[PDB]
């Protein structure tokens, strides 16, 4: 058995947009398709489902009459159609698999559960156009525990889309070093910081640098990192 | 559907025993075969007995000795009768009828019901 | 449905139990589901009590009264997840908020630093400072920003890493915006922080 | 007056009669098979149901090629000269074996049929066998339905209707025997009944041979004392003769089939209706054939008597008793179209669907009554290619076009086996109309033309 | 809102010690008491803390293993049971009560203190 997603990218706001969900290793006809929602950094939300007909389908509340789910028997695949977006319908959708008539059957007794998912696709509703980062220094002061640990940072600001990577020294470092997930700034932007426990006596002078690269922008900026 | 329709099933403990029927509505009854299936999560719809119009049961090679399928004809229905239940009897179980339509045609039409849940559990 | 239990704290080896309160009369066997950070989640137990084929017997459901609970016999250093419920209803199914399950720890205080905001910003025209939590245990601590002993909201935003592999603690930093008209104005700039492994709070500041 | 005329419509019914018996007692068979092979599964009785759709139609072939014997032996009876009656007779049955070298080969050619038709190996399996147990019963079918041929030409039809009878009353008791595998005899659960059609088949085969060597009614003919030997020239004539017959019945065969495979795109609800109407309406043909087997007979002695005035009336009572019995029983029919689509069937669906196609199945009796009993009158005038001709374009070229014009094209809202059906009745008025033309055209020639061709 | 410690006194190392705090004016099964000790001329470390019934309880990496906290929400009292004791454990035990419900570590109210030493 195997369950296949396709269609997810950015889109604009109040556009549309259809995902695909390749079923395929069984007997279409005997299972129903349901999709499942997960915010970034929530928990699961169902959305949707369709039995091997038009016959059954239910909706969640939430979007009740703005998407459009319908079915393929023929070529064993199920459509989700999303139109009128908003930003809060960013989220990763998986494809779960259970059974055709589960609202005649479930009862205190029996829970069939969702057997078979899928890895899901990304889909972000943008607001911004695709730019490179920006990268400044955090300094470690003179007195921020001058002579035992010492936190050298580094930021990163104003970047999108999401995936980015920061490297210490060209990979040659890895003591403590942490780099905190992204947050979503107020201005649909996007945000990071990474940062050494490197220990104090001038940091072993040598100029520890910054690597960055963002691949849509091509961008692989470098800088060097050193208080006053 | 509407042409078969299952009931009797619900939770009973290991070791106990169940009753299954179907009752069979706009078929003749009287020229058919019939045939219960099961189907758990994860696995896939297989056969667990069946009788053929006069007897010859045909019960499956996990389930001999602890299943009995019968039929009666004056008022047509089909049971199942459970005995020695164990964990790894738990799925939905299904109804199944194949034969002529009407005595004027020469394939089989088949029918399918919509399945009654049993647990086994303590 | 809510789980009682938000954030079990185990080490491996202990008996662990998880709960979901059937918030309604529309009680439905729930189902218990397990999701690695980044992965698809699973099925373990369905109809409230059987096991999925090919799942360790160490999980087992159960049902007192009107909850039902997760229990798993032996904590093994692969059972560190999200557990959900799958609790239906008449045309929908919803699904619980999820418990995460943590490895247990000796208390740590946490380390502070602030760093100023880096010069070369100043042209850009938006300021932004940022205090540092370093290597510390369990996740909850609080951060308060002050700025001249006033107490500023709504400025700051702040995010938190994963559990370290090795030692196993936390790290945060929250970064505090300012425009440079309002940055100017100024004279100094705190960050107070707390923790329970703290007896008093601990504020680190430096002037601009 | 009318004391001249009713004299002959005793006479005709007097005929007509048994034969009906004995073609009641032929559809008896084959129910009872299938019917006795359904207390075994539904595996059987969809399987010996299968192998009879073959077979029907191979042997009704066959048969179409005996037919043109009885106005040859019951012309040569009205002439008196019946010295000739045994040399056609032993060229008849030298014919019949003939015509089994090609069915039973067709018969051999099953499996390639039956893949073809998308059929699971459980039941082909015992349609194979079915059939295999079967074609040793072709050799003792022809020859059977020839030796009744003669026996109807002679004006004599009794011993056809208690031996068919006969038959099926050994049938019953004889599937039981080898279905039941009892009396240690073969379990043989599918097979069985047709092994027991072959062995009842056989059994009348002989049983009307010794009535024709007993009988003193036909000692005056001296049929079993020559050893008389083939000749192409003479035989020939005989095949001349038969073919069309056969062939008017093979595309009248594949009409009805291409009808059923153009309804297929509709619901299998649809289907199922359209099976049980013309299933009935095919039950109901057997009166008009049975009086077009009479009249045959009796059309032909008048002009052996060189009478052509008796031939003139005998094929006009023989219409209007058609006529009649057709409308008595499209009366009964449409009366009662309650009951009976309740015996075939279950579903409520499909017998409010199939209350509705039997009011069209009415008119369809009352025309192809009038039609069947022409074609026999121009049959006993041995004008046996006309029918072929005229039969043919008023099925195929109006039948079929028009019923697909009424039916899926949606010219003139679609309608659904409606349609076809119209067009089966369009075909049939025409093909009655064309008939009748031919049947006065031919009545109104001079003794001598029409004596000559009916000599011919 | 008061507290109060009691059950400290003079042990050998190995011996056992059963503390106690009196809790009044608050509910405390509502709330985390967090158990701090000052040893003379030294700052007040960690020493254990003991959350809501089904939360668990936290050690210090030092005292790990020898002590053992409990609370009773009916007499609103926590107890430290001490095992195997040792010199270095000579310190006044400051008990702390928790305002915070999310566990956020904001004290507000401390006891009295009690004096315990440890010396054979």
């Amino acid at each position: 058995v195997q369950l296949v997603e396709s269609g997810g990218g950015l889109v604009q706001p109040g556009g549309s947009l259809r995902l695909s969900c390749a079923a395929s290793g069984f007997n279409f006809s005997y299972y129903s398709i349901h999709w499942v929602r997960q915010a970034p950094g929530k928990g699961l939300e169902w959305v949707a489902y369709i039995s091997s007909s038009s016959s059954y389908t239910s909706y969640a509340d939430s979007v009740k009459g703005r998407f459009t789910i319908s079915a393929d028997t023929s070529k064993n695949t199920a459509y989700l159609q999303m139109n009128s977006l908003r930003a809060e319908d960013t989220a990763v959708y998986y494809c779960a698999r259970g059974y055709q008539y589960w609202q005649y059957h479930a009862s205190w007794y029996w829970n069939g559960g969702l057997d078979y998912w899928g890895q899901g696709t990304l889909v972000t509703v943008s607001s911004a156009s695709t730019k490179g980062p920006s990268v400044f220094p955090l300094a470690p002061s003179s007195k921020s525990t001058s002579g035992g640990t010492a936190a050298l940072g580094c930021l990163v600001k104003d970047y999108f889309p999401e995936p980015v990577t920061v490297s210490w020294n060209s990979g040659a470092l890895t003591s403590g070093v942490h780099t905190f997930p992204a947050v979503l700034q107020s201005s649909g932007l996007y945000s990071l910081s990474s940062v050494v426990t490197v220990p104090s006596s001038s940091l072993g002078t040598q100029t520890y640098i910054c690597n960055v690269n963002h691949k849509p922008s091509n961008t692989k900026v470098d800088k060097k990192v050193e208080p006053k | 559907q509407r042409q078969l329709v299952e009931s009797g099933g619900g939770l009973v403990q290991p070791g106990g025993s169940l009753r299954l029927s179907c009752a069979a509505s706009g078929i003749i009854f009287k020229i058919n075969d019939m045939g219960w299936f099961r189907q758990a999560p994860g696995k896939e719809r297989e056969g667990v007995a069946g009788i053929t119009s006069g007897g010859r049961t045909n019960y499956a090679d996990s389930v001999k000795g602890r299943f009995i399928i019968s039929r009666d004809n004056v008022k047509n229905t089909v049971y199942l009768q459970m005995n020695s239940l164990e964990p790894e009897d738990t799925a939905v179980y299904y109804c199944k009828s194949d034969g002529l339509i009407s005595y004027a045609a020469s394939q089989l039409s088949t029918y399918w019901g919509k399945g009654t849940p049993v647990t086994v559990s303590s | 449905m809510t789980q009682s239990p938000s954030s079990l704290s185990a080490s491996v080896g202990d008996r662990v139990t998880i709960t979901c309160r059937a918030s309604q009369s529309v009680s439905s066997a729930v189902a218990w589901y397990q999701q690695k950070p980044g992965k698809a989640p699973k099925l373990l137990i369905y109809s409230a009590s059987s096991l999925y084929s090919g799942v360790p017997s160490r999980f087992s459901g159960s049902r007192s009264g009107t909850d039902f609970t997760l229990t798993i016999s032996s904590l093994q250093p692969e059972d560190f997840a999200t557990y959900y419920c799958q609790q239906s209803s008449s045309s929908l199914i919803t699904f619980g908020q999820g418990t995460k399950v943590e490895i247990k720890r000796t208390v740590a205080a946490p380390s502070v630093f602030i760093f100023p905001p880096s010069d070369s910003q100043l042209k850009s025209g938006t300021a932004s400072v940022v205090c540092l939590l370093n290597n510390f245990y369990p996740r909850e601590a609080k951060v308060q920003w002050k700025v001249d002993n006033a107490l500023q909201s709504g400025n700051s935003q702040e995010s938190v890493t994963e559990q370290d592999s090795k030692d196993s603690t936390y790290s945060l930093s929250s970064t505090l915006t300012l425009s440079k008209a309002d940055y100017e104005k100024h004279k100094v700039y705190a960050c107070e922080v707390t923790h329970q492994g703290l007896s008093s709070p601990v504020t680190k500041s430096f002037n601009r | 007056s009318v004391h001249r005329y009713k004299k002959e419509a005793s006479n005709l019914i007097k005929l007509a009669t048994p034969v009906l018996i004995a073609s009641v007692a032929q559809t008896g068979m084959g129910f009872v098979d299938t019917i006795m092979a359904g207390g075994v599964s539904a595996i059987d009785m969809a399987a010996v149901s299968i192998a009879a759709s073959i077979w029907l139609p191979s042997i009704l072939f066959g048969v179409g090629l005996l037919m043109a014997l009885v106005p040859v032996v019951a012309q040569l009876n009205g002439a008196g000269r019946q010295h000739k009656i045994p040399f056609e007779v032993h060229q008849g049955l030298i014919l019949a074996l003939l015509v089994s070298i090609p069915i039973i080969a067709v018969l051999f050619q099953t499996q390639f049929i039956i893949r073809f038709m998308d059929v699971e190996e459980a039941m082909a399996t015992k349609t194979v066998g079915y059939m295999h147990a079967v074609i040793f019963a072709v050799p003792a079918y022809l020859l059977f339905q020839a030796l009744r041929s003669f026996t109807d030409g002679m004006s004599l039809t009794k011993p056809a209707m208690v031996i068919g009878f006969i038959g099926l009353l050994l049938n019953i008791p004889l599937n039981w025997i080898f279905v039941y595998g009892k009396f240690g005899a073969p379990e043989l659960g599918g097979v069985g009944c047709g092994v027991a059609t072959a062995i009842v088949y056989w059994i009348m085969l002989l049983l009307l041979l010794f009535y024709i060597v007993t009988s003193k009614r036909l000692a005056h003919v001296k049929v079993f004392e020559t050893f008389h030997k083939p000749q192409p020239k003479e035989l020939i004539r005989l095949f001349r003769l038969g073919f069309p017959v056969a062939a008017a019945l093979f595309f009248e065969v594949t009409l009805f089939a291409v009808v059923a495979l153009l309804v297929a795109p509709l619901g299998s609800t649809v289907v199922a209706a359209h099976q049980v109407a013309l299933n009935f309406s095919s039950l109901v043909f057997m009166f008009p054939m049975s009086i077009g087997a009479a009249v045959s007979i009796r059309v032909g002695h008048k002009l052996g008597e060189q009478d052509t005035k008796g031939a003139a009336i005998a094929a006009n009572v023989g219409l209007m008793t058609g006529l009649a019995t057709a409308c008595i029983t499209a009366l009964l029919t449409v009366l009662f179209r309650e009951q009976i689509a309740l015996l075939y069937t279950e579903n409520q669906v499909v017998v409010a669907l199939a209350m509705q196609l039997l009011l069209f199945a009415a008119i369809y009796q009352c025309m192809d009554a009038v039609q069947v009993v022409a074609a026999g009158s121009l049959r006993g005038y041995k004008d046996m290619t006309a029918i072929f001709h005229r039969t043919f374009i008023s099925y195929w070229v109006l039948g079929l076009p028009t019923g697909y014009i009424l039916g899926m094209t949606n010219w003139l809202q679609p309608l659904g086996a409606k349609g076809f059906w119209l067009g089966f009745i369009i075909g049939l008025s025409a093909a009655a109309l064309m008939l009748g033309q031919r049947l006065y055209w031919l009545q109104k020639q001079s003794d001598d033309v029409q004596l000559h061709l009916a000599a011919k | 809102v008061q507290l109060q410690e009691s059950g400290g006194g003079l042990v050998q190392p190995g011996g056992s010690l059963r503390l106690s705090c009196a809790a009044s004016g608050r509910t405390i099964s509502r709330y985390a008491m967090s158990w701090f000790r000052q040893a003379p001329g030294k700052e007040r470390e960690f020493v254990a803390v003991a959350r809501r019934s089904g939360d668990g309880a936290f050690y210090a990496d030092s005292v790990q293993g020898r002590f053992t906290v409990s609370r009773d929400d009916a007499k609103n009292t926590v107890y430290l049971q001490m095992n195997s004791l040792k010199p270095e454990d000579t310190a006044v035990y400051y008990c702390a009560i928790d305002s915070d419900t999310f566990y956020s570590g904001s004290y507000d109210y401390w006891g009295q203190g009690t004096q315990v030493t440890v010396s054979s």
